[PDB]
């Protein structure tokens, strides 16, 4: 089965900015390559077919080329839903393999988050449990550490991190800091303390409560 | 100007068999083209896995070749993928597309989870803003998934209206179940106002529950 080596892996171009992103078989297919893009969470849609033609419906900031084992995409002009994941696909031999993909983002200044926390709803505690949960949103770089407490004492146990990929809307992340507890645990506590800190910052956010209040 | 809809059940248990269908429509399977199935693995690697001709004519991806099944029905203008043995590692999110002149038209996928874990309900949980830190411009709201399985679900704020400055983080699984929350950004001549609703579909237990943010006390 012939190897789709795509290439680069990832990127971060800023806003009009141009993508060449080259896709090498593993042999000679003979212009038989197509080129997907798949919008976060959502389905494919062909943009080139046969090498370098263009599908109905497709800007013309978009471009392939290539032959032998060679082949191209170029997006001139890139704007925000450009901003997806790229794949290359080939049809001539069988059976038909598909690149590893191409991410690619959108070059964005630093951004300290805008951090809330939660207490736990009064239908989750009358129901045993007992999230509290914490929001870390729009900042730049990804890479963030999010760190809780319970009157003081630090806490490993319990929380679970979720982050999301990048907003093309505005460059930016989040992420989602869950801490899982019973709600006698809760209940037998009175701080409740999350702490973002980020490249941004030099002493980090504090958000926390007081689950007497 | 093709139309796929690929409909089929979304959790199979191990050793079992997996069975879609894809419904075309604004094209006949039998004029043209080649009919494919294409498997998508979470960290999206992509395998073709095969096709049905118009004429009727098979081809496989041969890492499958022994419990790969795919046929058609002329009728009501449909394919099938049939798929079996099954094992935890044929987890994916399953898409028709067709084939020839590339791959035009794609279905909207269909994730295919393979477990031997229970089908739960979610409950859903509105995050309203801490106690008494009231706000001013700003105004941030959540909703909380809990304790659900397989994965699917589509958390919507009212209905789209909030769609803007939305952000619903990915699942995470824990011991066969899945949490996931959504916060929505507001500014305030909006909330408590208007009925700011989490609407959650889980089809897989047709609970399409709403939950209605409202302050603590």
């Amino acid at each position: 089965d012939i190897l789709m080596t795509q290439s680069p892996s990832s990127m971060s171009v800023s806003l009009g900015d141009t993508v060449s992103i080259t896709c090498h078989a593993s042999q000679d297919i003979i212009s038989n390559i197509g080129w997907l893009q798949q919008k976060p969470g959502k389905s494919f849609a062909g943009l080139i077919y046969h090498g370098t033609n263009l599908s109905d419906g497709v800007p013309s900031r978009f471009s392939g080329s290539g032959s032998g084992a060679d082949y191209s995409l170029t997006i001139s002009s890139l704007e925000s839903e450009d901003f997806a994941d790229y794949y290359c696909v080939q049809y001539a031999q069988f059976p038909w393999t598909f690149g590893g993909g191409t991410k690619l983002e959108i070059a964005r200044a630093d951004a300290a988050p805008t951090v809330s926390i939660f207490p736990p709803s009064s239908e989750q505690l009358t129901s045993g449990g007992a999230s509290v949960v914490c929001f870390l949103n729009n900042f730049y770089p990804k890479d963030i550490n999010v760190k809780w407490k319970i009157d003081g004492s630090e806490r490993q146990n319990g929380v679970l991190n979720s982050w999301t990929d990048q907003d093309s809307k505005d460059s930016t992340y989040s992420m989602s800091s869950t801490l899982t507890l019973t709600k006698d645990e809760y209940e037998r506590h009175n701080s409740y303390t999350c702490e973002a800190t980020h490249k941004t910052s030099t002493s980090p956010i504090v958000k926390s409560f007081n689950r007497n209040e | 100007d093709v139309q796929l809809q690929e409909s089929g059940p979304s959790l199979v248990k191990p050793s079992q068999s997996l069975s879609l269908t894809c419904t075309v429509t604004g094209y006949s399977i039998t004029s043209d083209f080649a009919w494919n199935w294409i498997r998508q693995f979470p960290g999206n690697k992509l395998e073709w896995m095969g096709y049905i001709s118009y004429s009727g004519n098979t081809r496989y991806n041969p890492s499958l070749k022994s419990r790969i099944s795919i046929t058609r029905d002329t009728s009501s203008n449909q394919f099938f993928l049939q798929l079996n043995s099954v094992t935890p590692e044929d987890t994916a999110t399953y898409y028709c597309a067709t084939a020839g002149r590339g791959f035009p038209y794609w279905g909207q996928g269909t994730l295919v989870t393979v477990s031997a874990a229970k089908t739960t309900p979610p409950s859903v949980y509105p995050l309203a803003p801490g106690c008494g830190d009231t706000t001013g411009s700003s105004v941030t709201l959540g909703c909380l998934v809990k304790g659900y399985f397989p994965e699917s679900v589509t958390v919507t704020w009212n209905s789209g209206s909030l769609s803007s400055s939305v952000h619903t983080f990915p699942a995470l699984l824990q011991s066969d179940l899945y949490t996931m929350s959504s916060s929505v950004t507001v500014p305030s001549s909006t909330w408590p106002s208007e009925t700011v609703t989490c609407s959650v579909a889980h089809p897989a237990s047709s609970t399409t529950v709403d939950k209605k943010l409202e302050p603590r006390a």
